[PDB]
RNA sequence: UGGCCGUUUUCGUUGU
């Protein structure tokens, strides 16, 4: 029964119309996978030395949202639940930076390129730092002038968006149904009326406006909805959209299992 | 044993708390120690 | 009553997150020519309370 | 200085069974469950569907306090059938329509680009 | 002996920073400690327009 | 302590003896106190600080 | 002080940007404009590029301890 | 017990690799401090890493 | 091998 219409694809942002499914399940699925996509993102900071005008707590926060490609962190197990004494790299991904500028003039920039993977659990496609092109330098992390060295020796893991906002894939989630208001479902203020006020939406051309005569469905529900995914770059959109359905499958999986298990 | 640092010229030494509290090089009178050498961890939260 | 709602994750990105810093104070003091009081890793045994 | 762990959230200590059921009592054919370390992102979608079905007549749930991650569902189907059968059911159901959306949109994104 | 130390405020926490170590105006050992650390607001902060 | 015991409960000033009672106790995470917004008239208080 | 990672409502990381938005500023670009190429639409990004002020130069402005 | 007031990591459980100094070790359950975090936690004491001359020695040094 | 000690008085600034 469920359907599905994309309307413009790309690497990163989907605009696609979902329909006749229930709002319920829309909705979950945006929550879903703004919050329950497991990812990579950077965990354990260790520093061997800095010489910055940032606090160590400064760039060990700015390293946790640097976003990290991890296309293939299914196959990494939880940290957690990994039975290796201490970290090992079937559960963890290690990388390190060490920058520095020298001369007396001028100012380096540290960016995000700069990182290096020292390690992984290969050659899974994970740990690398996510770019829009190869050329562009990418995510600002510091300056650094005469004499300035900073060095630091990264840990990721696999967490999940509601520990942190770190490991949240998604960026900024549109959502929306009913964009001539049929089911009702909001009254409109206005100070002489409301159509000659409140400018329409851009889907208004996707549905047809109610005609000046029609009377109210008091069967009617919401059918349509038109929501526009974005991400950062860690992960593909449609890598995106297939992740947060297999999750809440085995989550609901999980809970069948429990059930019968009970008895 | 126990490191330290100019604030004038920056150029390293070290003292054995008998030593006047001034710069050996550059005879400066403000100095800070360094970083120490167990390891340093956050979780970048 | 004029409290407010917080996006939890607009705290975790580094909203109205700021920094402390205190100094702490001390010197070495003298009770007279020959008197004064030294820094230093006191032992159990030489010191007392 | 005294927040609770941002891992609890969503992983379960061993004593605690991901689940639990009481059967309620003053009425006929109702029990409520005592989920964990769940929220409106399953209750929601549970509570839609089960509602959807024919053969329930009271099903609800609610969210104790946003600081603890565990909710309550109500759920009453007629004599007919027994609650634990109709919550099964439409987990497989919820299940299947998934899969089918995933499904279709597989092959829309392979023909799209 | 007796101990003098300075112990650091028990309702504090953090990390020591930058340790200074010079003479005073009378010439006795005179140093400052600068404990930093970063405040995260959580429930029971307070917020003005 | 334990949930549900009895403990005393204060505002300053205590103008009128509604502004004390005796209250029910439950454990609870972060580090601030929580009433139910209408007893708030009786201490005459307001969650802004 | 230097550009954020993320931004704070959506999230959509930003930080990488701010080189370009200063270079397109230098041509006398409007600020409007700038941040149009940048492709920032929802203003929850639009505020940050725009009303951002750098302090990290002011800092290093003086010379290091070392 | 010559065992207090050294650096000691945690190997399994849900702060797996977090590095912690111990506070307090009354017996049989260590008390840990670590240091990304601003708290203490309780912790068996076959779930830590213990530095030593070389490497991380778990505990049975 | 338990047992175990951290100023006052001013003035200021603020807070509800
Ligand atoms: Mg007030
Ligand atoms: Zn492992
Ligand atoms: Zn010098
Ligand atoms: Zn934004």
């Amino acid at each position: 029964e469920p359907k599905v219409n994309i309307i413009n694809a790309q690497d990163d942002e989907v605009e696609l119309m979902l329909s006749d499914v229930n709002l319920s399940l829309a909705n979950s699925l945006r929550r879903t996978m703004l919050a329950e996509v497991p990812t990579l993102a950077i965990d354990l900071v260790e520093i061997k030395m800095n010489t910055s005008v940032l606090a160590d707590e400064f760039i060990s926060h700015r390293l946790g949202l640097i976003p990290l490609v991890s296309e293939d962190v299914e196959e990494m197990k939880y940290s957690r639940d990994c039975t290796c004494e201490d970290y090992c790299d079937e559960c963890s991904v290690v990388l390190e930076l060490s920058a520095r500028h020298e001369g007396e003039e001028g100012t380096t920039d540290v960016y995000s390129s700069s990182l290096i993977k020292v390690s992984g659990p290969g050659n899974l496609n994970v740990g690398e730092p996510v770019r829009r092109d190869d050329y562009d330098q990418g995510i600002l992390l510091c300056k650094l002038r005469n004499h300035q060295e900073l060095n630091i020796r990264c840990i990721a893991k696999k967490g999940i968006a509601k520990e942190h906002a770190k490991w949240s894939p998604c960026s900024a989630i549109a959502f929306e149904y009913d964009p001539h208001n049929k089911l009702k479902h909001t009254d409109f203020w206005f100070e002489v009326d409301a159509k000659k006020e409140w400018p329409d939406s851009k889907y208004a051309t996707w549905e047809e406006p109610p005609k000046p005569g029609e009377v109210f469905d008091y069967k009617a529900k919401p059918n349509r909805f038109y929501m526009t995914v974005e991400t950062t770059g860690s992960l593909k959109a449609n890598q995106v959209f297939s992740r947060g359905i297999k999750t809440l499958q085995e989550k609901l999986a999980n809970v069948l299992f429990e059930l019968e298990n009970s008895r | 044993g126990v490191k330290y640092t100019c604030g004038a010229c920056a150029h390293n030494f070290s003292l054995n708390k008998s030593d006047p509290v001034r710069c050996k090089e550059c005879g400066h009178r403000v100095i800070y120690k360094a970083r120490t050498k167990r390891m340093i961890q956050f979780d970048a939260r | 009553e004029d409290s407010m709602i917080m996006n939890q994750s607009s705290i975790d990105r580094g909203l109205f997150r700021s920094l402390f810093f205190r100094s702490y104070m001390d010197q070495e003091k003298r009770f007279g020519i020959s008197i004064v009081e030294e820094f230093e890793k006191p032992t159990r045994a030489t010191t007392l309370r | 200085m005294n927040a609770p762990d941002r891992f609890e959230l969503f992983i379960l200590p061993d004593d605690v069974p991901k689940l639990k059921i009481t059967p309620d009592s003053r009425v006929p054919n109702c029990i409520i469950i005592k989920f964990e370390r769940e929220d409106h992102t399953l209750a929601n979608l549970l509570r839609e569907e089960l509602a959807l079905y024919p053969d329930v007549t009271f099903v609800a749930y609610k969210v104790e306090h946003p600081l603890f991650a565990n909710f309550v569902m109500r759920l009453q189907t007629e004599e007919g059938t027994r609650p634990k059968q109709a919550l099964e059911r439409a987990c497989a159901s919820i299940i299947n329509k998934l899969k089918t959306l995933d499904h279709k949109f597989n092959e829309e994104w392979n023909i799209k680009n | 002996k007796r101990d003098a130390s300075t112990p650091l405020r028990s309702t504090e926490n953090g990390i020591v920073d930058q340790v200074l170590l010079t003479t005073n105006q009378e010439g006795l050992k005179f140093v400052k400690v600068r404990m930093r650390t970063t405040k995260v607001p959580q429930i029971g902060d307070k917020f003005a327009s | 302590l334990m949930d549900d015991d009895p403990v005393l409960f204060n505002r300053q000033p205590s103008l009128h003896k509604m502004s004390m009672m005796a209250h029910r106790v439950k454990v609870m995470p972060y580090s601030t106190f929580r009433l139910n917004l209408s007893v708030t008239s009786p201490y005459n208080a307001d969650f802004d600080g | 002080m230097i550009i954020p990672v993320r931004c704070f409502s959506c999230g959509k990381v930003v930080g990488d940007k701010w080189d370009a938005y200063l270079r397109l500023l230098e041509e006398g670009k409007q600020e409007g404009d700038a941040l149009d190429e940048l492709k920032l639409k929802r203003y929850c990004c639009r505020r940050m590029v725009l009303t951002h002020v750098d302090l990290i130069e002011k800092f290093l402005r003086y010379n290091p301890l070392e | 017990d010559p065992t207090l007031n050294k650096t000691v990591k945690i190997r399994q459980g849900g702060y797996k690799g977090k590095i912690g100094i111990v506070k307090e070790a009354n017996g049989d359950r260590f008390r840990v401090e670590l240091h990304n975090p601003n708290k203490t936690i309780p912790i068996p004491c076959s779930f830590l890493l213990i530095e030593s001359t070389h490497g991380w020695v778990p505990y049975e040094d």
